[PDB]
DNA sequence: GGAGGGGGGTGCTCTTAAAGGGGCAGGTCGC
DNA sequence: GCGACCTGCCCCTTTAAGAGCACCCCCCTCC
């Protein structure tokens, strides 16, 4: 099933009317309808008054790590820190095998944000849809496990453990944990004026996914035909699938090499959503500006047709296993992308300089008229 | 032919029993609260008064010695099927019951009652026989003690 | 002399016992800065102490050391004790640099406070007392060398103060990349002309109306081929090979702030942002107590 | 809040018909609608063939830990081990604070099953029901978060981080993690013949919780109105809510003290289901046998009256936040229960010896006619 | 000390370097047991080694440990090197006991295969070659004492083989708790003497019957006031005090299998199950390489 | 044709008391 | 002074017997 380039529901003794995405209610705004309320809840569960303790009368680094993702917790033994992340997404891709890889990669995007390049253990959560027929389960769930474990193996870890629950929508998840020394991870708070931002993956996969789900039903496809041809949905869908399944492991290794002040993952809240969070945790008085957005090919046009559901040009487009958003000095950034594009071992990918960093009030924002780069699909 | 399973209750004062089918309610009421009668055992000296026809048939086996239950292993005889069933445990070497504090396993509640004397628990018990204050815990055991001991006959 | 990590651990253990006794006495509520909800108790052994606990303890020790039995140590000795603690941490698996790592910024300030008001320990025969800290002591530890960017910066500052004779922070600030020049001067051994040296403006005096002074009024730094890892020049070339390209050629600054994130194969270690004045002062004060440098400046005043 | 006797929605100005359990689709089988299906799925999640590695030419300790719970992962540096778990509980109690406390205790239990009395870090999962009035969401999630954090506080830890997602049902969970030395946890493969099994919490929480949702339906209530009145149903609900919120930290401590061999958490599946899973780990050729089944007041009768919906007697009734199932030698167990009944350190709690460890081929069972040790309603 | 951990660390480093060279030249894939996907390469430092990697590494050293000159170690010095490694591990925060912990059982088996055929060497001019291992050496490595159930059991075995003169495994296996009797034997002449000693009948095969001499036919253990931590009676009473009441008063076996899980306040450390002949032989054969016991048994048999 | 009621007798699980064998502990006689 | 023998009393287990429910079997039935 790994070598196969696509999915054939009939070949697995299943009716072709079987869509993995049928088990979730895809909404244009993404997995979570509200962001501020959801962000308020996440802050509430990340907020502990006793955690400050007047900075222990010393220089104490945050126990919430980034403050918004990938908490770092000191240990009692050998001055070690426990870095761990978690993120659960629902099926967004028809292919069952590739879906597990996406779930694994998403769970590690937050871990590669802090700079950790290796992981020790990796659990998972596998929710089985009660609406799923029993015979379908025996030939759909195993592929998810296969892909999840293959992605973990490629990440340099073993999926040891897990959990199974019954839930009306397929819930894919996991927690990645690393026990690393202080000299192996990057705390993202050293952003300084005069630094540029780098994005490792093209933005706007949710648009391609939604457009591909709409492809079958004509109650919504008819209008989109005028702006974009149907064939362009398939190629963009393939590119989004492939990109979401490639790990940021190479990117994490290069952050150490090229003096990365800060980094984060564009996952679930949008490039603007996670730029504000990143800029809210810079100890200096610095703000971020996004002068560019590398949208996936011919998805920007479809974004405008329905500006409310997607809202890509404005930046608040949810993403699933997006790239890292680093803050490098201009001199190094020119070399960061050059190295990542053409690695020695192979399997390279492009990266863009989306914007610049200037003195501000610890908040990010997109210029009124950002430029959109149509990243040519690989083929 | 098994009737569908529901639950009913006799409303007689002091009767809190519940029957697993509507059918059994009439049998219960007849055989407990209505069918009031007295019978004297045919044996000259037994002199025990029983109020049911059925009880006499069993009591006939008590005075006679017509054993019919033969153990499979030791070929011993017994006067009741359940007696043999209990006895079979010895050859099989099974000790199902188990005190929940000290894990002392046995083969009957008679042994388990003896063990409970150690783990002082009669204080928690509330029931007690009005004759000699046996200090029981449940109610059916009270009837058991009134039957085996403190008999009400002639 | 050499380093005796066991003695540093002994100092830490005595201070830890005293401070834990005080903590139990006051019977307050204080929580350790770790994941577990464990009352703050200073580990009798250094290695199992978190970064926050290690920083806080090291700070209080400079005041509450009382290392001598009923007697506190002079500022010179404290540097020896903390060098010993750093050596112990290196030898016992830790990766903490209590001097330059950004997490320990609070500590180094307190040492500067204790040491800045240096009071020479004089004797009737004269203040010829050599401090207990020596160049070999720092080099046995990781302080001087080319291991981490901060160590490289302090090594360059050390060599500057030891050969160019820069005895105050203001003298150091005046130095810049363009001012220092790499000269491939002809060696006395004709067949070998390889060695170079780096010279800096010194004793420039007055340039009024082209006042004539000796064409050689600078202080050089010749090669030391005994150890390649101690050479003044190789460290200068290594430093300029790790500084950002744009920095070279300017006259504004020489000492560059190191990038917080560095890797062994990192092509560039530093950032254009020049070192702060307070950082100049702290590094100079820590580098000035070493016995060897005192002799180097001592001969200058005599001559 | 814990101090308040109960939860009155009008106190928070919500609708009177608001029951937190309304969101979940409760079933007699509960979250484990099929058990064999989810058993196999959990096994697949924890399946790893390369771990044998020719047994490392020796008695290499197993990485999966209990094989099915609390995987232990050796780390590169320190000679330490990573001991972490995860569990997800849907709401079953009308008190959101107590529900969050129960979720945290359930997540933590699997650490205590291996004698880990201290947890370094804990994450969280906070599902948000779609079919939940936005006004209600603001007055409930703070309570659930407060309960989770309070439960973590009582466990000598602090929840820092997590993830917030939207699901049709409220989903609560966590990831308890710990980095501890080999002398801190217990590997449950040391059972020997003649041992006795000790249960720390009474069974039947599922039945009592489910019945409370029938206290409103007149159709379902009339079925069991004869067996159990309403007042004792309320008592059973209160106690199953209080018992499900305890912590097994004292159980783990006395587990280390009294030479315990193996232990496991009764969460889901059933008491027999967990024992069978436990028996498959033992190195020795042992077989558990359960001779008693502690149960709350007036719960076995309801299990009989409700048909195969629950199945208490057979030990197939799934449980939430169930107590440990320890394996001790006889004398320690006799001392074990007495001390946990009257621990000077804290408050009293009972424990029952429910079986023995016969010699067999790694399987458990229940005698044909097990006894029911009715657990007085805290009187 | 008379035990030097540095020697053990050096030996381990040399062996690990050799083995890593072998693995890298072989260039055949192999994965370490640790969770992270890493290639199996023995840490040149013992401390970072995983529990599973130590067992495989230590086992090989018994067949692949060489000295500086290249001559394979003799059994006695090899056991001494392993004691040095154990001391090193205890000194650096580790807790595993390479001789008693269950995860290290294979290492003990290989050690017993090594030491099975050890006999005294008279090659030196001296008629007796003193072995390098000594009583105080094990006492330093914490192998003898009330530290843990296994060490306590070994300590009892050590004091029985020394005083009672029990050398063959069969002799210990004949030893039972009932046979070992403890008496006050307080001497009224010495006020408050509080004497105590454990006495055991000897299995001496002679035609004559009866008690010819009380002292000749019964061995005793003498209280040692020099170190109460070394007194055989104090360790024996502490043994019974930490054993189930069921075994006491029995006449079948005396050594009880350690419980896998124990705590500092656990009332019972041992299980009623006696130790098997394999473990008994492994413990004894190691306790028959010490020099004190060797010379003690030398004295008895000759006279 | 028929499912439901009436009447009768019966096995099974639970409970308790009575009988009984084993063993600890006295008093008496002999060495 | 120490033991053997007889006997008394308590401990714990096994056998004996009652209570009641669930069940079957037969018969009858007026709709
Ligand atoms: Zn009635
Ligand atoms: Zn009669
Ligand atoms: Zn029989
Ligand atoms: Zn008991
Ligand atoms: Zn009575």
């Amino acid at each position: 099933m790994s070598t196969r380039e696509s999915f054939n529901p009939e070949s697995y003794e299943l009716d072709k009317s079987f869509r993995l995405t049928r088990f979730t209610e895809l909404k244009g705004t993404g997995c979570k309808v509200p962001q501020d309320v959801l962000q308020k809840l996440l802050e509430s569960l990340q907020e502990n008054h006793f955690q400050e303790d007047e900075q222990f009368l010393g220089a104490v680094m945050p126990r919430l790590g980034i403050g918004m993702d990938t908490c770092v917790i000191p240990l009692r033994h050998g001055g070690l820190s426990l870095v761990q992340t978690t993120d659960y997404i629902y099926p967004i891709v028809d292919d069952p095998y590739m879906m597990g890889r996406i779930a694994c990669a998403n769970v590690l995007s937050d871990l590669y944000a802090m700079g950790v390049t290796e992981c020790d253990n990796m659990l998972m959560l596998l929710g089985v849809s009660n609406k799923m027929t029993d015979r379908e389960r025996d030939k759909v769930m195993p592929l998810i496990i296969q892909g999840f474990k293959d992605a973990a193996e490629e990440a340099g870890t073993s999926v040891t453990g897990g959990q199974t629950v019954l839930n009306p929508w397929i819930v894919l998840g996991g927690v990645a944990t690393t026990v690393c020394q202080p000299n192996e991870f990057i705390m993202p708070d050293n952003a300084v004026p005069g630094d540029v931002l780098v994005l490792t993956k093209p933005l706007g996969t949710q648009v391609a996914v939604a457009v591909h789900q709409w492809l079958d039903i004509p109650e919504k496809w008819n209008k989109i035909k005028l702006v974009v041809t149907q064939e362009d949905v398939e190629l963009a869908y393939q590119e989004a699938m492939m990109n979401m399944a490639r790990l940021n492991r190479t990117a994490a290794g290069l952050m150490h090499t090229f003096n990365a002040h800060a980094a984060t993952d564009i996952t679930g809240f949008g490039i603007l959503g996670h730029a504000q969070n990143l800029a809210k945790q810079q100890r200096n008085e610095v703000s971020f500006v996004i002068h560019n957005l590398p949208v996936l090919a011919k998805m920007a046009a479809v974004s405008k047709a329905c500006g409310n559901m997607f809202g890509l040009m404005h930046g608040t487009c949810p993403e699933t296993s997006g790239g890292l958003l680093i803050c490098l000095p201009r001199e190094q950034a020119a070399r960061f992308c050059a190295e990542i594009k053409s690695p020695k071992y192979g399997e390279g990918h492009q990266a863009w300089i989306i914007g610049i960093v200037e003195k501000g009030n610890r908040t990010a924002r997109i210029i009124d008229k950002p430029r959109i780069i149509e990243v040519a699909p690989q083929v | 032919k098994k009737p569908p399973i529901q639950y009913v209750r006799c409303e007689m004062e002091g009767c809190g029993t519940v029957l697993a089918h509507p059918r059994y309610l009439q049998h219960h009421i007849k055989y407990q609260h209505l069918l009031k009668k007295k019978y004297v055992c045919p044996h000259p000296s037994c002199g025990r008064l029983f109020r049911l026809q059925k009880q006499l048939l069993r009591h006939a086996k008590h005075h006679t010695d017509q054993r019919d239950y033969i153990c499979e292993y030791c070929a011993r005889a017994f006067k009741s099927s359940h007696n043999l069933a209990v006895h079979r445990m010895i050859h099989t070497g099974e000790k199902p019951l188990q005190c929940e504090i000290c894990g002392f396993t046995c083969r009957q509640k008679a042994s388990l009652n003896w063990h409970m004397k150690k783990h002082d628990a009669d204080s928690f018990y509330q029931f007690s026989c009005n004759i000699c204050g046996k200090k029981f815990e449940k109610k059916d055991s009270v009837v058991a003690h009134k039957a085996k001991s403190h008999p009400e006959v002639l | 002399n050499s380093l005796k990590p066991e003695e540093g651990l002994e100092v830490w253990k005595n201070w830890a016992q005293t401070k834990n006794a005080e903590l139990e006495k006051d019977a307050q509520n204080r929580l350790a800065p770790i994941g577990r909800r464990q009352l703050l108790r200073f580990q009798e052994d250094l290695i199992s102490s978190a970064v926050a606990e290690l920083n806080y303890g090291l700070c209080l020790m400079t005041r509450e050391a009382r290392n001598g039995e009923g007697e506190p140590y002079d500022p010179d000795v404290l540097y020896y004790i903390f060098l010993c603690i750093q050596k112990y941490l290196f030898e016992n698996g830790r990766v903490d640099d209590i001097f330059s790592d950004l997490y320990y910024v609070r500590f180094t300030e307190w040492l500067h406070e204790v040491l800045k008001d240096v009071q020479p320990r004089v004797t009737p025969l004269g203040y010829v007392l050599p401090s207990h800290v020596t160049e070999e002591m720092l080099w046995e530890c990781k302080q001087l060398g080319a291991h981490s960017p901060s160590t490289l910066l302090t090594t360059l500052m050390f060599f500057n103060t030891k050969y160019f004779l820069l005895k105050t922070v203001d003298q150091h600030m005046k130095l810049a990349f363009s001012k220092v020049l790499r000269q491939t001067k002809k060696n006395p051994s004709n067949p070998k002309d390889k060695s170079t040296s780096i010279r800096y403006l010194k004793a420039l005096g007055i340039h009024q109306t082209g006042q004539k002074v000796t064409d050689d009024m600078y202080a050089e730094q010749t090669e030391n081929p005994e150890n390649p890892l101690r050479c003044p020049i190789k460290l200068y070339d290594f430093y300029l090979f790790k500084c950002p390209q744009s920095v070279k050629g300017r006259n504004d600054t020489f000492y560059l702030t190191p990038e917080p994130v560095v890797a062994p194969n990192s092509p560039i270690w530093y950032s254009v942002q020049p070192i702060s004045r307070e950082q100049m002062g702290q590094m100079l004060t820590r580098i000035l107590v070493i016995r060897e440098i005192q002799e180097a400046i001592a001969v200058a005043n005599a001559s």
